[PDB]
């Protein structure tokens, strides 16, 4: 039952992924080029998201010791346990990238201000604590190499494992055409009179705009297996990411050229084995003076999922699809066919769709489910 | 005799890459070196193929000639156009033999002679400087406790306009007296663009001496040039076929080598 | 030497992609791929103008393929022929000495660009047995002047000594 | 909450925004080429506006020096003012400090009486600068544009302190496109009105917090904001908005993609007319599948005198009126008419 | 293959599958001996596969004709890529579904199912 | 008697067969740099597969 998304989004000139020169993110793909979306910066603009609040808490930190007084001054020795623990120090900081993550920072704050115990044995409680944090989502999306640095303390750091084969897998997102770079000219106009003609500083930045397909993939199994169970919360994650990726975009250079570009269609299906249809674009996408590229895009896409559907049959294993177009702007059987099992206008009987074949809950005890 | 043709050239898109057209195109006086060196000669033409030599300008043929760097869009891309035409034959095969990157297409040559008469609606735009000679170049405004010390100088300053105007009502109203000299007329004038240029020329010079020979050992120095800009449109309706010709053949004013030249 | 040492650190400060295009780069010169070049040139071009003593530019090219395909780390008093020698006391003097002694020896009587291939064997049995430490500073001062015999002895009586102990 | 306003404009591109090589700024939105006014022209042009006289309350220099002396009165203070502020981190290769300074039209003076004190060492004197430079956000241009400052850190001394000194911006307007096709110039009132869309975005929440917040001061900024951007060519030196749709939400959404296919119409005067269709269309559809329940979103429609009507319901009212469109926009963050607001700076 | 599938999601179904029956192996890789060079007017798969139904009808002619004949099933999804458009019947069935090339196979083995066979363990 | 299979793929961007550096496995074919994904990798692949998750007779252990 793998949770595969691909999703069709018009994106207006902008500029939201970028490497330290400033280009926008491309890759190659086809012989041709595309703008890419990089993965992690998907995952993030998701996780930052506002509707990723609930269930949010995989906190990032490589600067510790400083939240636990924020929860006595905890910076000498607390930062002196985590070194034994490891987590060596080379400035006002831990050099070492800490996945601690789960809103159980009472139990370190107990632990931390219990001042009727030695070293050795709460730097190893620690250890079995922090690699058994096993809450905050993300983690079960994006796992961890915490395995400290064994250069200290006396080796009696007897640990468990703490890597979580998380259950997603994010594509880097494609366009389904010639990516086409733009150069943006800007000058600073210095406010106050000169004898000169007047720019404080010439710069030159990038921008684009593309037609993008993106593929998400998680498998619902291991994703409930890194969960404990709590079936009603795996439903709400879906329910975020599926909300995340039709309402959030990267955010970046976005105060300067505003791509809030919603969705034009939505690919989700059901299945027992992974599937990407980027090779519908290995030929690219190119305008016919009759049609736009988001029709024709999805008309391409038509075409390799009916070829899909039709040539590789196992009747053992029925394989679904779910069509989305807003007010059915595009509908993905043009050309000869229904192809999807059911045409939806409205996103919210999209996610109601997902939580019926899942597991048939409803969108609104799916939020009793906070955790 | 017209000589119409396009010369595209390939802007980037990738400012980490070294962008050849668009530093090129920066300096005027380079402009103007790169659009002369074509049509070289036939002197020496027969010895190598190749565009490797060291550059003198002696031997190119020095017939003054004519250039205008626009932009434009076709139906779907937009790219830079310069538009020259000369009365010299066409024969870009080694001006940009060794610099193809400065190019975007292959440069196309046209054939087009004009019959206008008079009182048509069927014209174009231009480019000209808005030079004036100084009625009052007053006296050298020098400086440290800004102050006026020299005498005179008879400077190509900028064309001051009045103050309680527009410039497409003042320097319409300027070609428009300007224009029964040169044989039309303007009905309605709108500029499009305006503002100045820069340039770099270097100078050649001598100071130091050398002992066996006459004083080869000898430094650099280079030298900004400036011009005021206005490239404008018409419905014009020319008074001869007969004297227009030549205007045709020279244009109106006469930057010629750095860029403003002639109706299009 | 104090101009190689600065050589050797600012090559142990590359990070992964770096050392990558080195490492494809392999039996090529600096000139059929434009990163390399520039990377060489980035790693090549500060260290003259601080310290008046350079190695030579093909052992430091050399140096720096071989030392992106392996990545040994720094370590005074590891030069080549001791830690040879010590992995040739390590073997049934009957067959396989004269295989992997001949093996050394072809180093002694070839020039600095075409010791790729024969340093890169010498180091792969080396990593076979499991070496970590190689001083890079060294081999690279007995290279850099590989080309006089009195230093091609020495290493050679640096093998001997360590072979006879 | 957000203030998303869609305007439809016809800007005549002849004097309009311009790249380094002369040509108007052009983009590619659906894979094929339309005309753009990048987002920085039109914020300037609206902070330079004549509506926007009163907001003009900072100052994106690079010469304190030379403001230094303009209200100190006394001649012997340029240079001993270059050498605190370089003593502070803002290197001088000439008159003008050789990093972007952008302080707010009232400080200056606090910088005068800070220089023209000759009581105090050059250390402390740079560090007092910082102190003036670190919190001296009090502008509606800061508030709305955003800035940081860092300084060098090459060969300035050791002993000055910054505080959080970056204030995140209010304003994201994107870079307007033209609906159709951009018309060709060739190789043998008289250019055409380009049908524009231009989107702009503040922040309430955020630019209220950016001037340490100040209720009046930010509503007589967005009411001017709207203003200046209706009655201003976006360039340098009536023109009125066919249609303005101003929208309320806390989310940002654009509707660039109504015009994914360009309206190619051959005649003239049918052009704006149905690329208002194209929008009403797609403005429909996107909220039939995105805009249900939760957070519901009201929008306001004006034209000049009702002349390109909308569509059904779309929109909440019609408005053929520009000051009673400020006074239409500004009443639903509640009250504050606008023959009162303008009070402020 | 799973490597970083975590970030890179590639999850992708073979678009051409060739079987073979002879007593001798071969191998169809100096086909692509040139790279394939994408043009405007066609996809890089289809060109990938033309090459290769070149390479393949060219052995077939070159390297046989012998009292033994070469038989073999071509598999393409729902037939958007057939043999080229070169010499047709080249392949003696092609076929548009994954099962029925396997059960091809299956029934050229020697004539065993593909239900019972699993009964096997 | 020999069953001969002959397949052609196209993937994603992708990192199947990274270095310990980290980059994607490459080889020489025809003079040419060409990715390669290991005849290794592509066994264990299909070893550890699903529809091999009928077959398995042998684990093939350490300790």
């Amino acid at each position: 039952m793998l949770i595969e998304i691909h999703m069709i989004q018009n994106h207006s000139p902008a500029n939201l992924n970028r490497d330290d020169l400033g280009a926008p993110k491309t890759c190659y793909f086809g012989g041709v080029l595309r703008s890419r979306i990089s993965s992690q910066c998907i995952k993030r603009s998701i996780r930052t998201s506002n509707d990723f609040k609930a269930l949010l808490g995989g906190v990032r930190t490589r600067r510790l010791a400083d939240l636990i007084q924020q929860e006595t001054e905890c910076w000498k020795k607390a930062q002196e346990i985590l070194n034994k623990c490891g987590f060596k120090n080379k400035d006002d900081n831990t050099k070492m990238l800490v996945f601690m993550s789960k809103d159980k920072i009472k139990d370190l704050a107990r632990i931390v201000l219990d001042n009727s115990l030695g070293l050795t044995e709460a730097a190893q409680q620690v250890a079995n604590v922090i690699a058994q944090a096993t809450l905050a989502p993300d983690i079960a999306l994006c796992g961890r190499m915490l395995e400290p640095n064994d250069k200290d303390k006396d080796k009696k750091v007897k640990w468990s494992n703490t890597t979580v084969e998380a259950a997603l897998q994010v594509a880097h997102a494609i366009s389904t055409h010639i990516a086409r770079p733009e150069i943006d000219y800007f000058v600073a106009a210095d406010d106050v009179p000169g004898e000169d003609a007047g720019a404080g500083h010439i710069g030159e930045s990038m921008f684009a705009s593309a037609c993008f397909y993106k593929y998400f993939s998680i498998d619902w199994e291991q994703l409930v297996k890194n969960l404990k169970g709590d079936t009603n919360l795996a439903a709400h994650t879906v329910g975020a990411f599926l909300l995340a990726a039709a309402k959030t975009n990267p955010s970046g250079k976005q105060n300067s050229f505003a791509a809030h570009n919603y969705p034009d269609g939505i690919l989700v299906e059901f299945k027992n084995s992974p599937i990407s249809y980027a090779n519908a674009f290995v030929r690219p996408v190119s305008v016919v003076k009759e049609s736009d590229l988001v029709e024709q895009s999805i008309g391409q896409l038509s075409n390799y999922v009916n070829d899909i559907r039709l040539g590789y049959y196992d009747e053992q294993s029925p394989v679904i699809g779910f069509w989305f177009s807003p007010n059915n702007r595009y509908p993905l059987g043009y050309k000869h066919s229904k192809l999807a099992s059911r045409n939806i206008g409205n996103l919210n009987e999209l996610v109601g769709a997902v939580l019926d074949y899942i597991g048939g809950f409803k969108w609104e005890e799916v939020q009793k489910s906070k955790a | 005799m017209i000589y119409l043709s396009r010369l595209l050239i390939d802007t980037g898109g990738n400012p980490d890459r070294p962008r050849p057209g668009r530093k090129w195109l920066d300096n005027i006086y380079n402009v103007h070196r790169r659009l002369s060196m074509a049509f070289p000669s036939g002197l020496r033409r027969e010895q190598d193929p190749h565009f490797l030599k060291p550059f003198s300008p002696n031997d190119f043929q020095k017939t003054p000639f004519l250039f205008r760097v626009d932009n434009n869009i076709d139906g779907n891309d937009k790219r830079a156009i310069i538009i020259v035409q000369s009365v010299l034959e066409p024969d870009w095969d080694y001006c940009f033999q060794n610099a193809l990157d400065f190019l975007a297409a292959p440069p196309e040559t046209k054939e087009y002679n004009p019959e206008f008469k008079a009182g048509q609606l069927l014209r174009f735009r231009l480019r000209v400087n808005a030079s004036v000679r100084r009625h009052i170049p007053e006296m050298v405004q020098q400086d440290g406790q800004t102050i006026e010390t020299g005498k005179i100088l008879h400077k190509r300053v900028s064309l001051t306009w009045d103050a309680s105007s527009t410039p497409d009502q003042a320097l319409a109203d300027w070609l428009a007296a300007k224009s029964p000299k040169l044989g039309f007329t303007l009905q309605r004038c709108e500029l499009l663009q305006l503002g100045w240029v820069y340039g770099s020329k270097p100078e050649p010079k001598n100071v130091k001496v050398k002992e066996q020979g006459q004083g080869y050992w000898r430094e650099h120095k280079y030298n900004p040039l400036r011009f005021r800009a206005a490239l404008l449109e018409g419905v014009l309706e020319v008074d001869d076929p007969k004297l227009f010709l030549k205007t045709l053949s020279s244009g109106i004013g006469k930057a010629k080598s750095f860029g403003f030249g002639l109706l299009s | 030497n104090r101009g190689t040492v600065d050589f050797i650190a600012s090559l142990e400060n590359l990070k992964e992609g770096d050392l990558g295009i080195l490492r494809k780069l392999r039996g090529a010169r600096l000139d059929e791929k434009l990163p390399g070049f520039d990377l060489f040139s980035a790693l090549w071009w500060p260290l003259r103008q601080k310290n008046q003593r350079a190695p030579k530019r093909e052992v430091a090219w050399l140096i720096a393929k071989l030392f992106a395909e392996f990545r040994f780390e720094q370590r005074e008093g590891a030069t080549l022929p001791i830690l040879m020698g010590g992995i040739c006391r390590k073997l049934e003097p009957k067959k396989e000495l004269p295989r992997v002694l001949a093996r050394f020896d072809q180093l002694a009587s070839l020039d600095i660009m075409q010791m790729e291939e024969p340093l890169s064997v010498i180091m792969g049995i080396l990593r076979k047995h499991q070496q970590v430490c190689l001083d890079w500073v060294g081999l690279t001062d007995v290279l850099s002047f590989w080309e006089q015999e009195p230093v091609k002895r020495e290493w050679s009586d640096s093998f001997i000594k360590a072979y006879k102990i």
